[PDB]
């Protein structure tokens, strides 16, 4: 008779069939294929700017807790996996609550201290339950048994509001909000954003599978209130097996620099670069924001050890199929447009002939450009000091725009002699486009001698 | 996309035909006297490949993305 209630309801669910890996299926926006070259004049840069289209598949397991979502979060929880569970706001199902085995991984936890049973668990029951558990913990083991943090950190180049969302969860869309995004600066190639998620675990509260799917509600349910409760084949429902306890936060990184490498610079802060981050701004939320970067590293630092005062609050939760008890795992797929922004700055070249003999220089380099109908074309330039005498005193400086590469350069010295009139001094190609750059001479026509300085 | 294309360097090639996939731009060169027109890469397009495959010392070019702008007319000598 029990044990009729327990096959039975045992029986609709594994008769309940579906695909695990697609029903957790979602796609926020499918663009063309499509990619755009656009190179700018600005001043002290030719910056090229070139959009193209870019495709994720983001598979995640740990989701993420929030004000919305926090109500509806405790280890044997049972959830409703949709539209709900996708947008991070997925639908507690109100059945009889059977009791369910918690464990939470503290260290120094012995015997059967490491474990707890929720006989009708209960957000309030059961928060109650690990927090106190916790409070047990933090007066005898937090005295000589620490803990750190499991760091787990995850950043991205922030392209669209579309594949943050697949990155970090639709859920994003609320919690980022006041933070201020501005995707026209970045897709302007004004802006360099970065966005990045940083999940300080210190404790996981973590269920036991139940014997049979009867396991996890207590006696008086039935097959038919599961089907009128909204509960079916085309809704199923999981259950959150595992909870994770700590600090997360989001940080924005929003950088004037137009590098290649800022990502690397945020990953290296923690775990050069220094000049790109003197000038960054930072705006983050915890679960301030301020033009420095020692605000991050303290608010890092400061939370890399367990608090003793109360227990954390839960930022990670994992579920699982109450069918098959397997892990459940989101995939997310979404067409966004990826923004690169290069800026190559300008340059200038000083020339300066103090030689008695009286020289002749050859400057050429390579031209980036476009061309009538805007096509882009590169093309050979040659100097029209070139072929020209220069004195004792002779001194002009030749601007150099962004556009401007692969400088090559020859230098002549004059010879007295009717043979070999003029006579090699120096002659190099592939000069990179410094800042600035002195060629100068001296000498005698038989001691000639010269300067290829880097300035900058 | 269609260049201007003559396998022997002539000081004036006619003869333009539709490019390969592989090629993305036209290249117009002039090396003294000898002139050459031909299919080109973008990423070819700098002096120590050019004249790594032009078999020529010294040199002024132009590479274009568009259809016959790789005509002799483009360089100042």
């Amino acid at each position: 008779n029990s044990e009729a209630a327990k096959k039975a309801l045992n029986d609709y669910i594994w008769g309940l069939q579906y695909d695990k890996l697609n029903i957790l299926t979602h796609q926020g926006e499918k663009l063309k294929n499509h990619s755009s070259r656009e190179a700018f004049h600005r001043p002290g840069e030719y910056v090229v700017i070139e959009k193209k289209k870019q495709s994720i598949s983001n598979a995640t397991s740990k989701l993420s807790v929030s004000s919305a979502n926090d109500d509806r979060i405790f280890p044997g929880a049972l959830l409703k996996a949709d539209q709900s569970l996708l947008e991070n706001l997925p639908t507690l199902i109100p059945v009889n609550r059977g009791k369910t085995t918690i464990s939470v991984n503290l260290p120094g936890l012995k015997n059967g201290e490491s474990n707890l049973t929720v006989e009708n668990p209960s957000n309030s029951t059961v928060r109650t339950a690990v927090n106190n558990l916790v409070e047990k913990w933090i007066q005898n083991y937090s005295k000589t048994h620490a803990v750190p943090a499991r760091m787990q950190y995850e950043s991205i180049s922030a392209q669209s509001m579309s594949q943050l969302q697949a990155k970090f969860g639709a859920d994003f869309s609320k919690v980022g909000a006041p933070l201020n995004v501005d995707f026209s600066s970045v897709h302007k190639g004004e802006k360099q954003v970065f966005i990045a998620n940083f999940r300080q675990v210190y404790y996981t509260a973590s269920v036991d599978s139940p014997n049979s799917p009867s396991a996890l509600f207590g006696s008086g349910i039935t097959p038919t209130d599961l089907i009128n409760r909204g509960v079916n084949s085309k809704t199923p429902p999981v259950y959150v097996s595992n909870v994770s306890y700590g600090r997360a936060m989001y940080v924005k990184f929003e950088t004037t620099s137009k590098s290649t490498k800022v990502q690397a610079a945020i990953d290296a802060v923690v775990k050069e670069y220094e000049n790109i981050l003197k000038n960054t701004k930072i705006c983050a939320v915890v679960l301030v924001c301020t033009g420095n970067i020692d605000t991050l590293k303290d608010l890092i630092q400061k939370g890399s050890n367990f608090s003793a005062q109360s227990p954390a609050v839960p930022i990670s939760y994992t579920t699982s199929f109450v069918k098959d008890n397997s892990i459940a795992t989101i995939q997310n797929n979404t067409d966004y447009i990826e923004t690169k922004v290069t800026s190559y700055k300008d340059g200038a070249l000083t020339l300066n002939h103090d030689g008695a003999f009286v020289a002749r220089f050859y400057v050429y380099w390579e031209e980036l450009g476009h061309d009538a109908d805007g096509y882009e074309t590169i093309r050979s330039r040659s100097w029209s000091g070139n072929g020209y005498n220069r004195g004792a005193h002779y001194s002009t400086t030749l601007r150099f725009k962004g556009n401007v590469r692969n400088i090559r350069v020859k230098v002549l010295g004059a010879t007295g002699l009717a043979w070999e009139p003029w006579r090699l001094i120096y002659s190099k190609n592939d000069l990179p486009l410094v800042p600035q750059r002195n060629i100068s001479t001296w000498g005698t026509t038989l001691h000639p001698q010269f300067e290829d300085k880097v300035v900058k | 996309l269609q260049c201007y294309n003559c396998p022997n360097p002539t000081a004036d090639c006619k003869t333009a035909v539709n490019c390969s996939s592989d090629f993305d731009a036209c290249l117009i060169t002039k090396a003294g006297l000898q002139v050459y027109n031909k299919c080109w890469k973008f990423e070819h397009c700098n002096f120590n490949d050019v004249t790594t495959r032009l078999r020529e010392n010294e040199l002024t070019y132009y590479c274009c993305k568009k259809d016959l702008c790789n005509f002799n007319e483009q360089l100042e000598n």
